[PDB]
């Protein structure tokens, strides 16, 4: 049946961040000594996971407790494990976790390992005992509270007999990267040994596929199922648990992003770049390499976005006139002009419209100018704007530092038109060229024979305040 | 946005402090960041600096005083001084370098004497 | 189509008003119009001003109507003063454009106003 | 999905056979277990062979089946003597990859052996 045990209390959590974890195989087939770009959900890199404690002591005296919060399941969860004594056993999947709809269960019973889908009757918290003594024979007595009651199971499963928990620093790493698509429940994972830690190291990993369920079902939120060290009737306080709990499991939510995979001769994926991190890794996935020389590269497009959408049909009468709430000038929005459809930015124009014309073309491609239904002021509009975005670097193996040029824009509009990577737009290096503008380089007065040419005179290169630094072209 | 540091002041010789330059772009993906300090007509030298493994490093007037950290519940690194000197009264600024550097105004720190 | 007027806020009796015929471009003209109907009865003629200068006004809006124009943005205005319900209408403003001597002049742009205590 | 399996056929009683469990890749495991299940009984253990190199050998399959692995093309195999009627069944390799601390044998693949004189 069920037990109960104290409150959770919602303890505030540390967190850490995972230094280039959780990377699967993505595809099923060989590759070798390729470098692949895929588009795929993936824990971005550098991502902050949270880090729950198995048991807590929320006093050093032997007030210790469990962690086992229900967290929630968008789109896959990377679920790593640092332990050496079983202490986690498995989890439960499902969207309300009761009677109402179907719930995923995976849990090793002492020996054994058990899958089910059924409408189990979860209670608030399940754990798994395994007690001892040293007289008589318990060794390891067990007690097994997750689910009241099972009714129509579909999917079956049983393993073989295996060994216990024991009545010393090796603790082993278990990376699982469960992911549900398609009515399926793919379950990548992978197991290593490491020595001499305390939380989870900075390291690469390719996660292999374990198994397929064919599962069908609609998931939203899991749980986790620890063992428990000691019994509720007679509670211990200290050495009751495993240290205090310091076996420990680490949460992170995965995300859709493009990634560049280094297949070796060997078919191992051996290491990662994330595109949408760095200016420095939209480089190299542009490039396709992992390694880039100096120079400029043209890595993508930078546009502004329309903002809100305005129409003017008004044209106070006859059918049904209709409405256009406002009107809003010198801000970059899609127009809707008595049908004429478009985007930009509309502002008053000195221009004097005949009095029986309607709109204008001064390019003979482009209505340059309107003239509004309501009040006869004449409004001229401008294309949006937006430009390439230039990567200035130098040599990747001597510095990870670059500047970007946002090629054939001003630059009172870079930091909130485009929606990746952030700028923040420190005041100092904003520096505004003939070309664009530049972020993250200074500006020094001295002259030099220009190493990477910028534009308009201008050239930038690199000196040990950012390293890097533009100047004007001097002739020698 | 600003990496701003909040403390600082006029201090008593022998007394604490603590700095709380705080971002806004996630702690971990800095990759490394420092204090330095500007003396009263002395030019800028650093103070510690702490990279993204846990590697930490000072000058020579500064082990044994006071020493770096960061907590990762808020994002920020902290810098405590304990039984501080006439001579520490200088400008404390953080610096924080992504893939470009980020700076912050910094703050005064006066040790009455 | 034209030209285009419209807008205008209500009042209350005793108020004061500036109605305003809007820009609609340079145009050829000799006398602006201004004109006021009231549903059950006729369009009367209010107040007229010539581009020499003369200023016809109605016998009933004498003393409390003032029209002028302004070529810088070439609009006609007339401030409408000591309000009494019965300008409770809506004003039209007709143009001059000569045709065949004389003809189509603008009216058909128009401005409701209402004068009540309430 | 991982192995695959294949071999095994029918024979006489009395004669001989090399049961394969066709190795699909290089996998981590330390217990590498054959298995038999005839209809109206329980699928019992044949035999299991340990990375280390102990050999498990059930009672009934005493001195007439031996466990054999071949690491160059990892394959792991049966030689299977002194047929008996009784040793019609469906054999099956149930694997270890260690998973939560052991779990998820891959034996549901299968491979028939039926033992007769016709
Ligand atoms: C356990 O306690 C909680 C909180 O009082 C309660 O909501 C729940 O119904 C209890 N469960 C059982 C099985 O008694
Ligand atoms: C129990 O721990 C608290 C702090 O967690 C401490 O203040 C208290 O003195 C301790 N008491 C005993 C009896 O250990
Ligand atoms: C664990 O639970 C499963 C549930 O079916 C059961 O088959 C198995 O025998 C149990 N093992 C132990 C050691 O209790
Ligand atoms: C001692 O252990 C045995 C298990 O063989 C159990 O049946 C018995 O109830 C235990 N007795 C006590 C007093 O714990
Ligand atoms: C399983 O049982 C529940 C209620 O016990 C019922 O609502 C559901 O339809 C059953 N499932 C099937 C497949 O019959
Ligand atoms: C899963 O359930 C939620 C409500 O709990 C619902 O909004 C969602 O649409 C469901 N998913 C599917 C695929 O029906
Ligand atoms: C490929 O893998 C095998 C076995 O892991 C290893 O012996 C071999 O050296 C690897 N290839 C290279 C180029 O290292
Ligand atoms: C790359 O690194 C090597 C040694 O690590 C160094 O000799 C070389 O100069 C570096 N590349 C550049 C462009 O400086
Ligand atoms: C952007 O820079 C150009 C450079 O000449 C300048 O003309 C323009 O006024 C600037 N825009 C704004 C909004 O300051
Ligand atoms: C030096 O650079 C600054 C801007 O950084 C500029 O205002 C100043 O005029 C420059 N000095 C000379 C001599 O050009
Ligand atoms: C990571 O931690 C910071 C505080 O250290 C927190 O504000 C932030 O929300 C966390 N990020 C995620 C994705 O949980």
């Amino acid at each position: 049946q069920c037990v109960n045990l104290t409150t959770r209390t919602q303890l505030p959590p540390a967190y850490t961040n995972s230094f280039t974890r959780g990377v699967y195989y993505p595809d099923k087939v060989f590759r070798s000594s390729v470098l692949h770009s895929t588009q795929d959900l993936f824990l971005p890199f550098f991502s902050n996971v949270t880090w729950f404690h198995a048991i807590h002591v929320s006093g050093t005296n032997g007030t210790k407790r469990f962690d086992n919060p229900v967290l929630p399941f968008n789109d896959g969860v990377y679920f790593a494990s640092t332990e050496k004594s079983n202490i986690i056993r498995g989890w439960i999947f499902g969207t309300t976790l009761d009677s109402k709809t179907q719930s995923l269960l995976i849990v090793n019973n002492a020996t054994n390992v058990v899958i089910k889908v059924c409408e189990f009757q979860f209670c608030n918290d399940p754990f798994l005992g395994v007690y001892y003594h040293k007289n008589n024979k318990s060794w390891m007595e067990s007690e097994f509270r997750v689910y009241s009651s099972a009714n129509n199971c579909t999917f079956e499963y049983v393993s073989q007999p295996f060994l216990m928990d024991l009545e010393g620093n090796f603790k082993n790493l278990r990376e699982f990267v469960f992911k549900n698509i398609d009515g399926y429940f793919k379950i990548y994972s992978k197991h290593t040994p490491i020595n001499l830690v305390r939380d989870l190291p900075q390291g690469f990993s390719a996660l292999e596929p374990l198994v397929d369920l064919p599962i069908g079902i609609n998931i939203t939120r899991f749980q986790t199922l620890l063992a428990l060290h000691r019994s509720y009737l007679t509670p211990g306080d200290s050495s009751s648990g495993w240290t205090a709990g310091a076996a420990a499991y680490y949460v992170g939510y995965l995300q859709p992003r493009t990634f560049l995979l280094k297949y070796n001769e060997n078919g191992t994926i051996t290491d990662a770049v994330d595109c949408a991190l760095d200016p420095l890794s939209e480089t190299k996935c542009t490039l396709k390499s992992f390694t880039v020389e100096k120079g400029i590269y043209q890595t993508s497009n930078f546009r502004v976005q329309p903002t809100e959408s305005i129409v003017r049909f008004p044209n106070i009468t006859v059918c049904g006139p209709k409405k256009s709430t406002n009107l809003v000038k010198n801000k970059c929005v899609n127009f809707n002009f008595n049908g004429l459809t478009g985007t930009g930015v509309l502002t008053e124009s000195n221009k004097k419209f005949l009095p029986f014309q309607q709109f204008g073309r001064d390019i003979a491609d482009t209505t340059d100018a309107v003239r509004d239904p309501q009040t006869l002021e004449i409004l001229d509009i401008t294309p949006c704007s937006f430009g390439g975005v230039s990567v200035i670097t130098p040599g990747t193996n001597t510095s990870n530092q670059v500047a970007v040029l946002y090629q054939g824009v001003n630059c009172t509009e870079v930091p909130v038109a485009i929606h990746t990577w952030r700028v923040y737009s420190t005041g100092s290096n904003v520096f505004q060229t003939r070309a664009g503008c530049l972020i993250g380089a200074e500006h020094v007065n001295n002259s030099y024979e220009c190493d990477i040419p910028i534009g308009a005179g201008i050239c930038a290169s690199y000196q040990t305040s950012q390293s890097i630094i533009a100047y004007t072209m001097s002739l020698g | 946005v600003q990496l701003q540091e909040s403390g600082g002041g006029l201090v008593q010789a022998g007394g604490s402090l603590r700095l709380s330059c705080a971002a806004s772009e996630s702690i971990f993906r800095m990759e490394l960041m420092e204090w330095y300090h500007q003396a009263p007509g002395k030019q800028r030298e650093l103070v510690a600096t702490i990279n993204r493994c846990g590697s930490t490093n000072y000058s020579d007037s500064v082990k044994g005083r006071f020493i770096i950290s960061s907590d990762n519940a808020k994002n920020s690194v902290y810098l405590q001084m304990n039984s501080l000197k006439d001579e520490d009264t200088a400008v404390y600024s953080c610096h924080a370098r992504t893939w470009t550097s980020y700076w912050g105004r910094g703050t005064q720190v006066t040790v009455s004497s | 189509v034209q030209l285009q007027e419209s807008g205008g806020g209500l009042v209350q009796p005793g108020g004061s008003l500036r109605l305003s015929c809007v820009a609609s471009g340079s145009v050829t003209f000799n006398s602006m119009g201004w004109y006021r109907q009231a549903p059950g009865k006729q369009r009367e003629l209010v107040a007229q001003i010539t581009a020499g200068g003369d200023t016809h006004y109605a016998d009933s809006v004498k003393g409390r109507f003032t029209i002028s124009e302004h070529r810088g943005k070439n609009a006609v205005y007339l401030e409408m003063h000591s309000l009494k319900p019965e300008d409770t209408a809506v004003y039209y403003c007709h143009l001059q454009v000569p045709f065949l001597g004389g003809g189509y002049d603008y009216w058909g742009q128009g401005t409701q106003v209402t004068v009540s205590s309430g």
